[PDB]
């Protein structure tokens, strides 16, 4: 499909420690910089606020932010989690690599197959299932319709294999005009018109094996975070027009899961 | 034809070798007893065969606009996956690096 993230650059960069600024490099960097796209609007500000919303609901999110590039526009940065200390690296593999797909077939999978990758490779699958549930609800609520196989990764850190910290989380729905789907990979065979029972019963109980108390607690976390999400969006660097689109989609997705009833 | 050293955190782990017929082979080193190149390629087995370019190594290549930047910079065929991996192999995602044999 036409992906919003395909038309944006990912530039390697070093943090000049003595100043508070980044130097773009071709190789051997510790940060990624994502400047404006000429194809889709406000992707850096969109990514910066979305990654902050994820952090507010308790997902694992690395250092990220915005900086000014030469042309006065804003550029997003993320601190790489496969780079640590002095020239040390952590193993990191995306789910296309782990399931035998490639860049051309990275949408040719399902949430059920994503679960199976976690069960096969993660040290504590049941713990990562809780994380995947929160992540999938989050992506539905903020309009991230581009969670294909290369946007899930497993990290090896401290001799534990788990789902990596967040990367590339973006409200891609409001960024593009004729959005085709809600989920990049189908769940119960569905990529559009997902319902509360798809997520809370089929996904959370039948496929992830979560207990009803755990499900209920996570849903309550999302209910509780909506006022703070609304506030954070209002204070973001998105334009007023893009803030309104972000808030309107969030409200629609919240209403679809009966948050306000 | 073309072979390449595959290393993990700087330690040589094995050889990615291209065979005739578009097939590929990865072979671990006896001396290597560290973390696997990929979770799909445990040290338990020392040889791995592929009828196409192996998805683990294909997954290190750039995409989208950054692939077009790579093909703007280098005289390389659009589908020479192994050659592109050699070009970017000094620094890719994760702990693995790829260096061509001669
Ligand atoms: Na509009």
């Amino acid at each position: 499909k036409m992906s919003v993230q395909g038309v944006q650059k990912k530039l390697s960069a070093k943090l000049k420690i003595k100043e508070g600024c980044f130097e773009i490099v071709d190789q051997y960097g510790q940060y990624i910089l994502k400047p404006q796209s000429d194809i889709y609007p406000e992707l850096p500000e969109n990514e910066a606020i979305t990654m902050t919303l994820a952090k507010t609901i308790g997902l694992e999110v690395p250092v990220h932010g915005l900086v000014y590039s030469k042309d006065n526009s804003l550029t997003y940065f993320i601190k790489r989690f496969d780079r640590i200390g002095h020239n040390k690296k952590l193993a990191l593999e995306d789910f296309a690599q782990l399931s035998g797909e490639d860049r051309h077939t990275k949408y040719k999978s399902s949430m059920e197959k994503v679960i199976a990758v976690i069960e096969q490779f993660c040290t504590f699958p049941k713990i990562e299932f809780v994380k995947l549930f929160k992540l999938t609800l989050f992506n539905f609520l903020v309009g991230n319709e581009d969670m294909h196989l290369k946007n899930f990764s497993l990290i090896t850190k401290d001799r534990k294999i788990s789902i990596s910290p967040a990367y590339d989380l973006l409200n891609s729905t409001i960024a593009q005009k004729n959005t085709k789907e809600e989920l990049a990979l189908p769940l119960k065979g569905k990529k559009n018109n997902l319902t509360k029972s798809d997520f809370l019963k089929y996904f959370a109980i039948e496929k992830l094996g979560l207990n009803q108390n755990v499900i209920d607690g996570i849903v309550q976390e999302f209910h509780q975070v909506i006022p703070k999400w609304q506030e954070l969006i209002g204070f973001s660097f998105l334009s007023q027009e893009m803030q309104e689109k972000y808030l309107e989609l969030l409200e629609q997705r919240c209403k679809r899961l009966n948050f306000f009833d | 034809m073309r072979k390449a050293y595959v290393s993990v955190s700087g330690i040589k782990a094995g050889i990615l070798e291209e065979l005739q017929g578009g097939t590929y082979q990865f072979t671990y080193f006896e001396d290597y007893h560290g973390a696997p190149v990929s979770l799909t390629m445990p040290l338990k087995n020392k040889v791995y065969d592929f009828d196409v370019f192996p998805p683990f190594f294909e997954g290190l290549l750039p995409e989208g606009i950054m692939l077009e930047a790579l093909l703007r910079k280098y005289k390389i065929d659009k589908n020479d996956y192994f050659g592109q991996l050699i070009l970017v192999g000094q620094d890719v995602v994760g702990a693995v690096t790829i260096e061509e044999i001669r």
